[PDB]
């Protein structure tokens, strides 16, 4: 109702109603035809390459769905059964259909994996200007690529997406069949390089969440589901999972065992899955920076000597 | 235990000297052994066991440290059981965190970096001598163990095979700091300032250590497949102190390998090399013909942009397993990449005496020579030279200092000009008029009779240079600096002279300076060449130099060529950029000219030839630019050979006797010596200081004093608004406000060039009368005007009205 | 004592350093401090974990 006007999100309480109907010429206030709108949606997908595609924010289709799917799980569990519009109606879920269509699509998943890639550059909020920058910059900047949306994406799916599994299995459904696509030349090796990208962004969520949450001293089979998704995604592609986790604990190992790693203040660990969840919210909730506009029990006596003990500022140790 | 004495002295104390000659006496062994220590020293740190300890400090005397020795040597064995840090550039402050008893791992790491390195230097040193070991046996030892050519080959090899474990090592980390470095500046410039993640513009515990962390290792998971392409790299250099003293370790070692293997009408004539400050570490220059002077020199585009903390980069243009760029991030692909370059190379004396042993760092890489180091980890060793400036760099055969900036080079200046000031107890006294022609008459006299009084072939040292005003009889140092500027000005005025020849007693009355091209910065004038003008200058080159002995300013604002006269160094062609900007440029593009294939006929159609027409400024009429220059030509071959002499002749020929004198000036009162350290620039920041009023640099420095008895918002805000003013004066009213305040235009390069400091008075409230200033104390007064509007337009009158009140 | 004792700490360490390097540490306590080893000791317990797994494995 408001594309294009000057709109602002407010931090009043989240606990009111809308006054577009009321002060507007609201044109969401129609549903339309659902069966209609989900037909039209599948023949665009088969028609059209327009699911590859970015909005005016560079944000792929699939980030859009799935920060829109986990909100309206938010909004529309709080509905209730019963001049002036028709109230009281079912919720759409548009949103969650096409999210799971989307996602059975290898050039969508593909798009977004690779998105931030080298070859799928993105144009807009994404370092795309570069031509005028002196040699030494582009040949630095030019070699890294972006993770931003895909780590945004990948956190959304499985920390986000709590009242749902089908997804994350539709996804790796979707990597395991094109993995086994050995009858097809060239699908193999960019099947291969799709999965390991998104494996390495899993662990990277996966590394988080399990830091962050606390070892239970009593054996428990809670398993978060933020951290058993994880699981289930290094079983589901156990053969690469094992690999690109190696290369993690190195990168995890090398900082430790060479002496370089960053002096840190200590923290608490989360006791519940909550906090947790959240400490990791304010890691995944990131943009990408834009380009330049245009213009201890005692020790015994005989081994007392070895300990240096009576038996926030940062530290190398605590790190 | 021993500290390192800044100032190089050869005291060697014996506790340790007697070390050094055992180790010379047993020399092939000693090594292999000191070889060992290293390692075990090196070790602890490197695989990060090393034990935290407290900090302690090093001691000063020997005698303290022989008893510090003493605890640990008095020591009876176990017997048997009985029978029964410099600000980081924007660009690199995320880098770094910091502000710009008990136990701690960092601390015993850089300890043990420093002693890793103090054995390291002796395992270099005793390789250094193995050429001179046959000489420097029997001259200071009677008795040592030979060793041949071959064992020194042998040597060679086994003590860098003791250090490449650690080499590598360093190295991975050095290029992964450097990566970040590089990423942190391309992704800075080329992103938008204005967004609040960007590292310019950002340049809750429990939460804010656990986010710190995990975003930590976010990075390095994200670092390691060069998926980080859209954030900072997580890092901090307060945690690479030890790794920084292994470094300059490392670098020792390859660079006495290096001194081992040590130990015309072209652009390859000496006129047109880039000379001092110009040339970038191990980079390669862009040649000056291919590069406009705008972008080749933005310093001189910009006479005025030099500062003294000014960086180097930005004044003069921005710039094998080395030769490959350090572009990986993530530590272990360094590793791994320097290991399989290192598998791809790795996989009486008979015959040559030791004078001839031919030692290299030929392992690691081919060739190794270490200002390809400097230009690898160049941002590295930048924040290095900045952050680890007081500790690292304070070490002994520093490799930091390289680094130094103004700063540096100052603080071993004012060392010297303090020595030179106390040996004498003998002042200068000048009692002179305001007026410009009384000025100049009555300063130049007296300096004669001061100067000629004394041994005219010894330098001028003195303790205190007194000034007073004829009719103004303030006394001291203060009536000296407003002299030093009313003399200057009296100089740079295009006025006529009164006549000069008035100074002998102890018409030529062209200016003595003059503004060449299209600059407000001058040159001398010749005049008539007259040895009373002749006078004139030497005097003036005296003002300079003692000026710079007492810590004053002197605001002559000139050239660069001039100043390398003064240093005593040559001149150059990128020095003629800043005598004129406009001739620079058109004599480059004749240059280029040169290599069409018409050149011939440019050449022939400008009708140039070797004779240049000089404005009345520069004397007037033709001169030669060599004998019989008229009637010879200007050829596409000789092109060098003209504007060669081009510009070294409006630079030096024009004004040779005018430099000639200042140059003794100089000398008459400051030792050669002093000078040899010092650049163009550093010269102009001692003697001219900031052509540049930093509005930032003058706050910092100043203190207020309120008469008004108001409350401290209101001054606050009144401050203010004074401050804001001065932020949007023109370079020309800011210039005049200093000197209205300090009667000097120029802002002292450093704080210490400030005796006393820059104050301010808030005086009670009026909107009529003007600001007034105490110049010989730096003490300006300012009402306290109800309005900003008012304060501004009464303070640019006052500063532009140069007929100061004698308060 | 402050200063003096962290000098003194470190340099009997560097000496424990240099002499049990050639076994020649017969008369003395070797300086060791355990509170450092907190990281190894991490790394310890997951290496075994790993070879224990290897084992489990062997025997299942």
């Amino acid at each position: 109702c408001h594309k294009g006007h000057d709109c602002k999100l407010k931090r009043t309480s989240p606990t009111a109603y809308c006054d577009c109907w009321e002060k507007c010429k609201c044109k969401t206030l129609i549903a339309g035809q659902k069966s209609a709108r989900l037909d039209l949606l599948y023949r665009l997908l088969t028609a059209t390459n327009l699911v590859t595609l970015p909005n005016s924010r560079g944000e792929h289709l699939l980030l859009f769905l799935v920060q829109t799917v986990a909100r309206q799980t938010v909004e529309h569990c709080q509905y209730r059964p019963p001049d002036m519009p028709d109230h009281d109606l079912e919720p759409p879920r548009f949103a969650q259909l096409a999210l799971e269509r989307v996602l059975q699509d290898w050039n969508a998943l593909k798009s977004m994996i690779m998105f931030g890639s080298q070859e799928n550059k993105d144009p807009l909020s994404a370092s795309s200007r570069i031509g005028h920058l002196l040699p030494e910059e582009q040949v630095y900047l030019n070699q890294q690529s972006g993770t931003i949306r895909l780590d945004c994406f990948t956190h959304c799916l499985i920390v986000k997406c709590t009242a749902d599994i089908l997804l994350l299995d539709t996804l790796l459904g979707t990597l395991v069949k094109e993995l086994q696509n050995k009858y097809t030349p060239g699908r193999r090796e960019e099947a291969i390089a799709v999965t390991m990208r998104f494996l390495r962004s899993v662990a990277r969520v996966f590394v988080i969440l399990s830091v962050e949450m606390a070892s239970s001293k009593k054996k428990n089979n809670f398993i978060p589901q933020p951290i058993g998704k994880c699981k289930r995604v290094f079983q589901a592609l156990l053969p690469y999972a094992v690999e690109e986790l190696c290369n993690v604990a190195e990168s995890l190992i090398v900082p430790v065992r060479m002496g370089i790693a960053r002096p840190t203040a200590p923290f608490t660990l989360a006791s519940t899955s909550i906090d947790a969840m959240q400490g990791s919210e304010e890691l995944f909730s990131v943009e990408p920076l834009p380009p330049r506009p245009s213009s201890a029990a005692q020790a015994p006596r005989s081994m007392q000597w070895a300990v240096r003990n009576t038996q926030n500022a940062s530290s190398y140790l605590t790190s | 235990e021993m500290a390192s004495s800044k100032k190089k002295n050869n005291f060697i104390p014996q506790p340790i000297g007697k070390c050094k000659r055992v180790f010379q006496a047993l020399l092939p062994y000693a090594v292999e052994e000191l070889c060992n220590v290293a390692e075990s020293l090196i070790v602890p740190v490197r695989m990060g066991i090393a034990r935290p300890t407290a900090p302690f400090t090093l001691a000063s005397t020997s005698i303290d440290a022989m008893q510090g020795s003493e605890e640990l040597f008095s020591v009876e064995p176990l017997p048997p059981r009985p029978s029964s840090a410099a600000q980081a550039p924007r660009s690199m402050q995320w880098a770094v965190r910091n502000t710009q008893n008990a136990s701690s791992y960092l601390t015993s790491a850089s300890s043990l970096a420093r002693a890793y390195s103090i054995v390291i230097r002796q395992i270099s040193d005793l390789m250094g001598l193995i050429p001179k070991y046959n000489h420097l046996v029997y001259s200071q030892i009677p008795a040592a163990v030979k060793l041949t050519y071959q064992d020194a080959v042998n040597l060679q090899n086994y003590v860098e095979e003791k250090l490449i474990p650690t080499w590598n090592w360093m190295v991975s980390i050095m290029d992964s700091t450097e990566a970040q470095l590089r990423y942190g500046s391309a992704l800075a410039s080329a992103g938008d300032p204005g967004h609040p993640n960007h590292p310019l513009h950002a340049s809750q515990g429990m939460m804010s250590a656990r986010g710190d962390f995990l975003n930590y290792a976010l990075s390095l998971m994200r670092s390691h497949n060069d998926e980080h392409s859209d954030v900072l790299p997580v890092l901090d250099v307060c945690s690479l102190k030890h790794v920084a003293y292994v470094f300059q370790a490392l670098i020792y070692w390859i660079k006495a390998m290096n001194q081992q293997t040590t130990l015309e009408t072209g652009q390859n004539h000496p006129f047109f090399r880039r000379s001092d400050s110009m040339t970038f570490l191990g980079c390669i220059p862009p040649n000056p013909f291919e590069v406009p002077l705008a972008e080749a020199i933005p310093l001189a585009d910009q006479p005025h942009l030099l500062q003294p903390n000014a960086r180097k980069e930005d004044l003069f243009g921005r710039p094998n397993c080395l030769e490959v760029l350090p572009t990986k991030m993530s530590y272990a692909a360094n590793l791994k990449n320097v290991m399989n370059m290192q598998n791809r190379q790795k996989k009486e004396s008979e015959g040559p005496p030791l004078t001839s042993f031919r030692p290299q760092c030929s392992f690691m890489g081919m060739v190794i020579s270490h200002d390809m180091l400097l230009g690898r980890w160049r941002l590295s060793l930048e924040l290095f030279g900045r952050v680890f400036m007081e500790d690292v760099g304070a070490e002994p055969g520093s490799i930091l200092t390289e680094l130094g900036g103004f700063e540096v080079k100052e603080s071993k200046f004012r060392r010297e000009m303090e020595k030179l000031r106390n040996q004498q107890s003998r002042d200068l006294s000048l009692e002179v008029d305001r007026d410009r022609d009384l000025l100049i008459q009555q300063t130049m006299r007296q300096l004669n009779n001061h100067f000629g009084r004394r041994c005219a072939t010894t330098p001028m040292a003195v303790h205190r240079v007194k000034v007073t005003f004829k009719d103004e009889p303030g006394e001291g140092s203060g009536v000296a600096r407003s002299f030093y500027t009313a003399i200057a000005q009296a100089f740079l005025s295009n006025e006529k002279l009164p006549n000069l020849e008035c100074i002998q007693n102890a018409d030529d009355n062209a200016p003595l300076f003059y503004q060449p091209g299209k600059r407000g910065f001058y040159t001398p004038r010749p005049g008539k060449n007259t040895e009373a003008r002749l006078n004139c200058f030497r005097n003036i080159g005296r003002i300079l130099g003692l000026c710079l002995l007492q810590n004053e300013l002197c605001p002559i604002t000139l050239n660069r060529h001039v100043i390398k006269v003064l240093l005593g160094r040559k001149v150059n062609w990128h020095d003629f950029a800043f005598f004129d900007p406009v001739m620079y440029e058109s004599l480059r593009q004749l240059i280029l000219a040169s290599q069409s294939s018409d050149a011939d006929a440019v050449f022939s159609a400008m009708d140039l030839a070797f004779a240049i027409d000089l404005c009345k400024e520069e004397g007037g009429g033709q001169v030669e630019l060599i004998p019989n220059g008229v009637n010879i030509p200007v050829t596409p071959q000789n092109v060098y050979e003209y504007v060669r002499k081009y510009a070294e002749h409006r630079m030096l020929v024009v004004a040779e006797q005018p430099l000639h004198a200042m140059r003794k000036g100089l000398l008459d009162v400051l030792p050669k010596n002093s000078l040899e350290d010092l650049t163009a620039e550093d010269f102009r920041l001692l003697v001219n200081g900031c052509g540049e009023v930093n509005v930032q640099m003058l706050i910092s420095f100043t203190s207020f004093n309120d008469e008004s008895g108001e409350n401290a918002e209101k001054l606050l805000q009144f401050k203010r608004w004074f401050w804001s003013i001065v932020e949007k004066m023109s370079m020309t009213e800011r210039q005049d406000l200093v000197y209205f305040w300090t009667s000097s235009p120029s802002l002292p390069a450093s704080e210490e060039g400030f005796q006393p400091m820059p104050s301010i008075t808030i005086r009670p409230p009026d909107d009529q009368h003007l600001p007034t200033a105490n110049t010989c104390i730096s003490r300006l007064y300012v009402p306290l005007y109800s309005s900003k509007q008012i304060l501004k337009q009464k303070l640019l009158l006052a500063i532009k009205t140069k007929n100061f009140g004698f308060v």
